[PDB]
């Protein structure tokens, strides 16, 4: 609680599509190595042997993720050799973690500057590619009451009366902001386009938008559960008051599989200023929560109320609420639960329109949030993800 | 890694050995203490010596044979040490099991081909001697069957079953066709799904075959004779493994529907059997087995386990065997069955007397109605003959059995009378008076009646020595008990009559003393009461469900409430009530009375009606009627899920106990099984008495415990709760 | 801002990688294990106020993929507000997870948090996580990719350690953890392995060979010449390692860290956070400090660490009363001690992983728990407690007795 934490960098990749993705031919450490060398590029004469730490979320560490990524990516970049690595995985919010882990490691005083994000090539290393002791041990799954989060995000829209309307309207709100967002330049300095060997680009864009998106074409589509297996009698099965699940989610109001990553500096004053670095915003607080693991996407209420609590804020005095749209009525829950201005929220787009690269999203989300506040001239930002199992992830940061 | 159960400082020989010139040794198994083979502590001395001395004289055998001198090859393990296991007999539960499989161990890898002569029924600890052999001749002869049904006993096949099934068949075949269910095979099924390779037509040829099956293997196959495919460098699991990605894909999907199938119940078996297979799957063939003894013992040292042998091996043995059958009666064959009545009860009693061979006069009030009612043995046999279960010359037999009339004369060589009309005293009065004169003078003269004393219904004929009650249960065709009723009057002979009857049918009697409910009436009725009353006390319908669904019922209450009409639930209260007002007494409702009423005041008495709890559109079962959640002020009450549960399953409990205090019941065999077929009391408890002896919660085990959580429940909902005398000390 | 104390360190016994006891034992179990010995210490610790769960795994696939440490909250029925982070810095991954754990407690947004690690060798080999270091033939080039057991051969060489100094340090490892086991020191803190029905299925370190002797070390096959000269990796090292001719190949299953299955947990918070649970401290994470040097020789790490920990914390070899470096080989061991110029006396006292095993993403919290008796035992005042990394890390922490 010494040293405070600044954010002197934040970028990422664009967010490439599950099916024909402009990045599956592009190895999840090339994305991370991408960036790295990016911010060589935006500060040339940065002394890297001052970094003590590279630290990034990845949630299937496995075949192109595996053998610590991190590591991987200081040594592939030719980064000191005294810089560390560690890959780290807390589900969904895994790059938030990191970021927040990075920013601790400052406050703790043994760290002075550490890169901090994640990684996530979803076409290539599938999401449950690394198995699962949960899973693969038919004890513990049954005893634990399993249910796969969509099925969460249906129960949610169920128990709170958000129907299919409700949850579609809010999807293409997301696409219109992320269009207008991307129109607009807000984007420009902080989506690092991704180049091949030669210096010829692969990407310059988040290829999941869907920027002509209409309520006629979201009413279309399917549900995506009605997973094929008994998950909904084992939900109602806890959840005993409630009759039958309404089967809402589909591909159009839930997040996008994507391939992607981000990078974040943090470092202390001293740091920074040592390096000749500019402060963009500092870290005010971060907390990690919970909440019902069935109904696993709820943890991010109380996350967000012990970050607001243990910074001695309220809902008032935050200008910019960013909670990844893992699915729609996730989304509805917490800004009925906080009574969010809707003007308040997610106000770039967010993974209904651009994808959620699961160990990278924390990341990325929290880069558009200091770009944000930034350009709107605005003091905080609070930024917060669900996650499996019932955990909640969030933090408070403040313009400088 | 002894084949013995001890080691330091006498039990009976089970296995007769006998060398071939040629080096095969035949092992033939013949307890000399019983009729049939079990794996008991004889058994396990007696083939720990023959495979030493398998091993011994290895250098002059070629090939084994492992054959049965019984009627049946092998039954399984013995319960009878089984249900004694405590907690604390873990160890010698996991060592005995582990010393069983270190012996079958042994004959598997011993470089020399084993071959199990499979002469009758091979169940359970049976079948996994087998399975540890590596090619499998079955007799295809009458009655016999294969299959590992230890899960029906709440026991997992811990000697090697689960890890070899699974080795054979990979996870989900193995867990769904086999496991799970422990379904018994006929042998032409067992060779179906490759629990058996080869048949042959007689007992006699089983041996020889045997033999010659080695000699072959030993010429065309010398490198890999007596080598399991498990043991093969190449070997591959079918489906993959865990970690092969077309499994892991849907291997999460297996506990959630698991959990789907038992509906949340409380019965351990499936669960660890689960666990067993998958967690086998993952490592080499003897970690797999020792794991599998791990989930074993934990079973055998439980309650359910307990709970379920009690019932499903003891008490129904004992009901099979005639316990409550009178004593000094002899046989009265069965010429001519007479059925009065053909809505679903008598068209359901038509057809099991029709299927189980005996001709039969269906009778109704016209033709038209008779004839729709031999319609439902026609709709029974259409989707028989689809699903391949009947030839179409035997089905069309088996309706030419049931002659649908209207005429009361044609009751005439009638020698056994099945009444199921109206619930009616007058008009069962009335419709036997029609008949009496007109069937044999021997005749039996039983009535299906859910709740009117069978003393009563006796009087309105001449020979009351031969009026009984033969209850059946909706829909008969599925409903395994037959609930039989001694009026005062009821004769013990005609006792043995329907007692045989039953069996003749295939179902599975209880002997039950006049009384108004009798026994699975009376104690039903407490079950949905209780239902009822907690949507009176505010309690959301959709808990009220999956309490009951939770607590292992196969139906849930309000939707069983409904197939009972609401309007018959009332007359047995209005009876009741009347009982006694008219012996100058106070009655005290039931608070479920109230909610009765009000659904009839409602218009929405029932599924006969159109409209009850739930909500009938075109045939079907919709959902639960919306307008409850008004009616009753649901979610106003929020107790929690298990107070549910254990007050349904505790009224019944209690109920099971007075009626044997009342000697209305004669046996707790009686009881179990009576509410288990009857009545669907959830199998995992071992039945509604057995419930209370073995009664397993928060706070402890046993008939003290049961006490204890009643007195809990009767200070929080009602002195109904409070349990009997009898239960006290 | 806020001190980390530690206030429980323990784990499981060490399961050998061939026909071991633990092979039968998911990693979760052990885990979810240890869970239940803290309960069962402290039954009326009120578990809301615990914020995280952080596990070093260094192979997190299969068994151990899915955050195991989440797995490990809900198996266990710990509240679904604790958290559950898996974590993976190699060898160090264990030791990570403490540190983390102590800076989290330190920048106050944590109060208590339970660290440690878990690897199930016997179940997960290493490498069963594939990664592009090794696997992606570009990066592989570019990093100069090298077995680090050839980087422990290439130190033997260049040092000077013979083939007879690298199995002396191993007998003495033996015959340390064979005097730690006979004197109790270990049974408070490694917590017996049971199944579900309460059996014994391990409850000492299976791997320990405490009648080695220094003939039959002498009698063993060097063990990574199958990799040396059959994967073209002693080639690979020398075209960086230039001045030297040939690399001498003394490590062998004798002298090497065992392949092991096992787990730890260690409960780390502040005071305010153990006083309002009636805990007593028993060390201060006093400082931490990650670091590294080249990644061919990759076993070097744990040099530059040691200093930059030791001059955070203002201190020198001197004012260390206790050193435990994890003994991955022999080799590495002998050159910390004579860089650093550490006493005998003072380092890995209680043997080390060429006795007891290196259940990789466990190690770095299992031997920290090592040194918080081993002081308590002596009545010593600091250890410092460190390791070596894949691809040239290197961790160290120092811990002050309370
Ligand atoms: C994304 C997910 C719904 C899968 O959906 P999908 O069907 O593969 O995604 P698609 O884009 O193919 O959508 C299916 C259809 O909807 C259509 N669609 C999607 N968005 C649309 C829009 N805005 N307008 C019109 N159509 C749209 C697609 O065109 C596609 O059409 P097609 O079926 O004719 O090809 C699901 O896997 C998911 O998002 N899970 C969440 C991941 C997560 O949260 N992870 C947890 C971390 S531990
Ligand atoms: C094999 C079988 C179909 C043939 O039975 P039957 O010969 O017609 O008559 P019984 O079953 O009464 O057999 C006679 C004796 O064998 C005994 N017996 C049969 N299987 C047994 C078992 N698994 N354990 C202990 N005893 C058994 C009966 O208790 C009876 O004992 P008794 O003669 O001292 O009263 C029948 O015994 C049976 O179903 N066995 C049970 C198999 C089973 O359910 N498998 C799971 C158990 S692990
Ligand atoms: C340990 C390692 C050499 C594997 O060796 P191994 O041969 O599988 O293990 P063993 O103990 O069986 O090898 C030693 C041989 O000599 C015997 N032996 C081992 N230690 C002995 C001792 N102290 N005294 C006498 N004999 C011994 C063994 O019985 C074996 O002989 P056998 O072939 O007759 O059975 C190697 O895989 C290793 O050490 N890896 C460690 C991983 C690591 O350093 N960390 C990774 C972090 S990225
Ligand atoms: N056990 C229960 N039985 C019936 N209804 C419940 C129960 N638990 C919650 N509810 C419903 O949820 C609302 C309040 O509880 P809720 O806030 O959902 O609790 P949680 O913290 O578990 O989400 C009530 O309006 C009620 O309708």
């Amino acid at each position: 609680m010494s040293e405070e934490a600044f954010i002197y960098e934040a970028i990422r990749t664009p967010r490439g599509k599950q099916k024909n993705g402009s990045l599956h031919e592009v190895k999840p450490l090339s994305l991370v190595v991408g960036l790295i060398d990016e911010l060589r590029k935006r500060h040339p004469d940065l002394d890297e042997n001052l970094i003590s730490d590279v630290i990034l979320g990845c949630v299937s560490p496995v075949g192109d993720q595996g053998g610590d990524i991190a590591r991987a990516a200081v040594l592939a970049s030719g980064m000191p050799v005294t810089s560390g690595g560690v890959q780290l995985n807390r589900f969904c919010a895994s790059g938030l973690e990191a970021v927040n882990t990075a920013a601790q490691k400052v406050r703790s005083g043994w760290d002075d500057l550490v890169l901090a994000g994640g990684v996530e090539s979803m076409s290539r290393v599938p999401m449950g590619s690394d198995g699962g002791a949960m899973g693969l041990d038919p004890a513990t799954n049954y005893d634990v009451m399993f249910v796969p989060q969509s099925i969460g995000a249906d129960l949610i829209a169920t128990i709170e009366g958000f129907s299919r309307e409700d949850v579609d309207a809010y999807a293409l709100r997301s696409q219109q902001k992320a269009a207008e967002a991307w129109s607009g330049g807000y984007f420009a300095k902080s989506v690092v386009p991704v180049r091949d060997q030669n210096g010829l680009l692969i990407l310059d864009h988040d290829e999941h938008m869907r920027p002509d998106t209409t309520k006629e074409g979201l009413a279309k589509l399917k549900p995506a559960f009605e997973a094929l297996g008994g998950f909904d009698d084992v939900a109602l099965q806890k959840y005993h008051w409630v009759e039958k699940i309404n089967h809402v989610h589909t591909g159009g109001n839930s997040s996008g599989i994507v391939d992607g990553a981000a990078l974040v500096m943090i470092g202390s004053a001293a740091a920074g200023k040592l390096q000749g670095l500019t402060p963009r915003a500092r870290i005010v607080a971060t907390a990690t929560s919970g909440a019902d693991p069935v109904i696993m996407l709820t943890g991010p209420t109380p996350a967000t109320r012990k970050v607001l609590d243990r910074a001695g804020l309220t809902v008032d005095d935050i200008d910019l609420f960013e909670l990844n749209e893992a699915f729609a009525s996730v989304v509805l829950k917490f800004q009925k639960d906080l009574n969010i201005p809707d003007e308040k929220l997610n106000v770039n787009g967010g993974a209904i329109a651009m994808g959620h690269p699961l160990g990278a999203t924390g990341a990325m989300i929290l880069g558009t949030m200091v770009d944000e506040l930034e350009r709107r001239n605005a003091r905080r930002a609070l930024i917060t993800l669900c996650i499996g199992g019932g955990m909640g992830v969030a933090t408070i940061i403040e313009r400088v | 890694s002894s084949h013995h159960h001890h080691h330091h400082s006498m039990p009976d020989n089970t296995i007769q050995w006998d060398k071939d010139a040629d080096g095969i040794v035949t092992l033939t198994m013949d307890d000399p203490s019983g009729s049939t083979n079990v794996m008991n502590e004889a058994y396990i001395e007696s083939m720990g010596k023959a495979v030493d001395r398998l091993v011994a004289e290895k250098d002059s055998i070629t090939g084994v044979v492992v054959a049965s001198a019984k009627k049946t090859f092998f039954a399984g393990g013995d319960v009878k040490t089984m249900i004694q296991a405590r907690p604390e007999d873990a160890g010698d539960v996991f060592n005995t099991v582990e010393t069983i499989k270190r012996q079958l161990r042994t004959l598997e890898t011993l470089g020399k081909p084993v071959v199990a002569a499979i002469n009758g029924a091979a169940l359970g600890g049976g079948l996994e001697i087998a399975l540890a052999c590596h090619h499998r001749i079955a007799a295809d002869v009458k009655g016999s069957q294969l299959g590992l049904p230890e899960v029906t006993l709440g026991l997992l096949p811990g000697g090697g079953g689960v890890t070899r099934t699974v080795r054979m068949f990979g996870i989900q075949n193995a867990f769904v066709s086999v496991l799970a269910q422990g379904t018994r095979f006929k042998p032409a099924k067992a060779k179906e799904i490759g629990l058996v390779d080869e048949l042959v037509a007689t007992v006699e040829e089983l041996v020889p075959a045997a033999k010659a099956w080695i000699k072959e293997e030993l010429k065309a196959n010398p490198d890999g004779a007596g080598v399991q495919p498990w043991d093969k460098k190449g070997y591959k699991m079918p489906g993959g493994t865990p970690s092969s990605p077309g499994l892991a894909a849907i291997l999460p999907s297996f506990p959630s529907n698991l959990r789907k199938q038992l509906k949340g119940a409380p019965m351990p078996a499936p669960r660890a059997i689960l666990a067993a297979a998958v967690e086998g799957a993952q490592v080499d063939f003897d970690t797999a087995s020792r794991i599998e003894s791990r989930y074993f013992a934990s079973l055998v040292t439980g309650q359910v386990a307990k709970n379920m042998m009690q019932a499903f091996f003891f008490d129904l043995q004992a009901i099979n065997a005639g316990g409550s059958r009178p004593e000094g009666i002899g046989k009265t064959p069965i010429k001519r069955i007479g059925v009065l009545g053909a809505g679903m009860m008598g068209a359901g009693i038509a057809y099991v007397s029709a299927k189980a061979g005996y001709e039969v006069v269906l009778k109704d009030v016209s033709l038209e109605a008779a004839a729709k009612g031999k319609g439902y043995s026609e709709k029974l046999e259409a989707k028989a003959l689809e699903r391949g279960r009947t030839t179409q010359e035997r089905s069309d037999a088996l309706l030419a059995r049931i002659t649908p009339t209207a005429d009361a004369a044609d009751f005439k060589g009638v020698d056994f009378v099945i009444e199921a009309v109206f619930e009616n005293q007058e008009l069962k009065h009335k419709v036997f008076g029609e008949i009496e004169d007109i069937v044999e003078p021997n005749a039996i003269l039983g009535s299906n009646t859910s709740t009117l004393p069978i003393t009563g219904l006796a009087t309105g004929v001449k020979r009351q020595e031969d009026f009984i009650g033969i209850h059946f249960f909706s829909p008969v065709d599925k409903m395994p008990l037959v609930e039989i009723i001694k009026g005062e009057k009821t004769s013990d002979e005609a006792l043995a009559r329907v007692f045989d009857y039953t069996l003749a049918i295939g179902k599975t009697p209880i002997v039950v003393n006049d009384s108004r409910g009798f026994f699975t009436s009376r104690v039903i009725g407490t079950f949905v009461n209780e239902a009822l009353a907690m949507l009176g006390e505010g309690v959301e319908p959709a808990s009220i469900e999956q309490a009951g669904s939770q607590a292992g019922y196969p139906a849930p209450p309000l939707q069983l409430s409904d197939e009972l009409n609401l309007e018959l639930m009332h007359k047995i209260a209005v009876a009741t009530r009347k009982g006694v007002e008219d012996a100058g007494g106070t009655y005290q409702p039931h608070p479920a009375e109230a909610v009765v009423e009000k659904m009839i005041e409602l218009g929405r008495s029932g599924r006969l009606k159109g409209a009850g709890f739930y909500e009938y559109a075109d045939g079907k079962r919709s959902g639960l009627w919306p307008g409850l959640r008004e009616t009753f002020k649901s979610g106003s009450s929020q107790p929690p899920l298990q107070d549910m549960i254990d007050r349904m399953l505790f009224a019944e409990a209690l109920e099971t106990q007075k009626c044997l205090d009342e000697g209305v019941l004669t046996s707790t065999a009686d009881a179990n099984i009576g509410s288990i077929m009857g009545i669907g009391f959830p199998p995992w408890t071992g039945g509604s008495a057995q419930f209370i002896v073995g009664y397993s919660g928060p706070a402890g085990t046993g008939k003290a415990a049961f006490v204890a959580r009643a007195r809990e429940l009767a200070a929080a909902y009602g002195d109904r709760f409070l349990p009997p005398e009898s239960l006290l000390s």
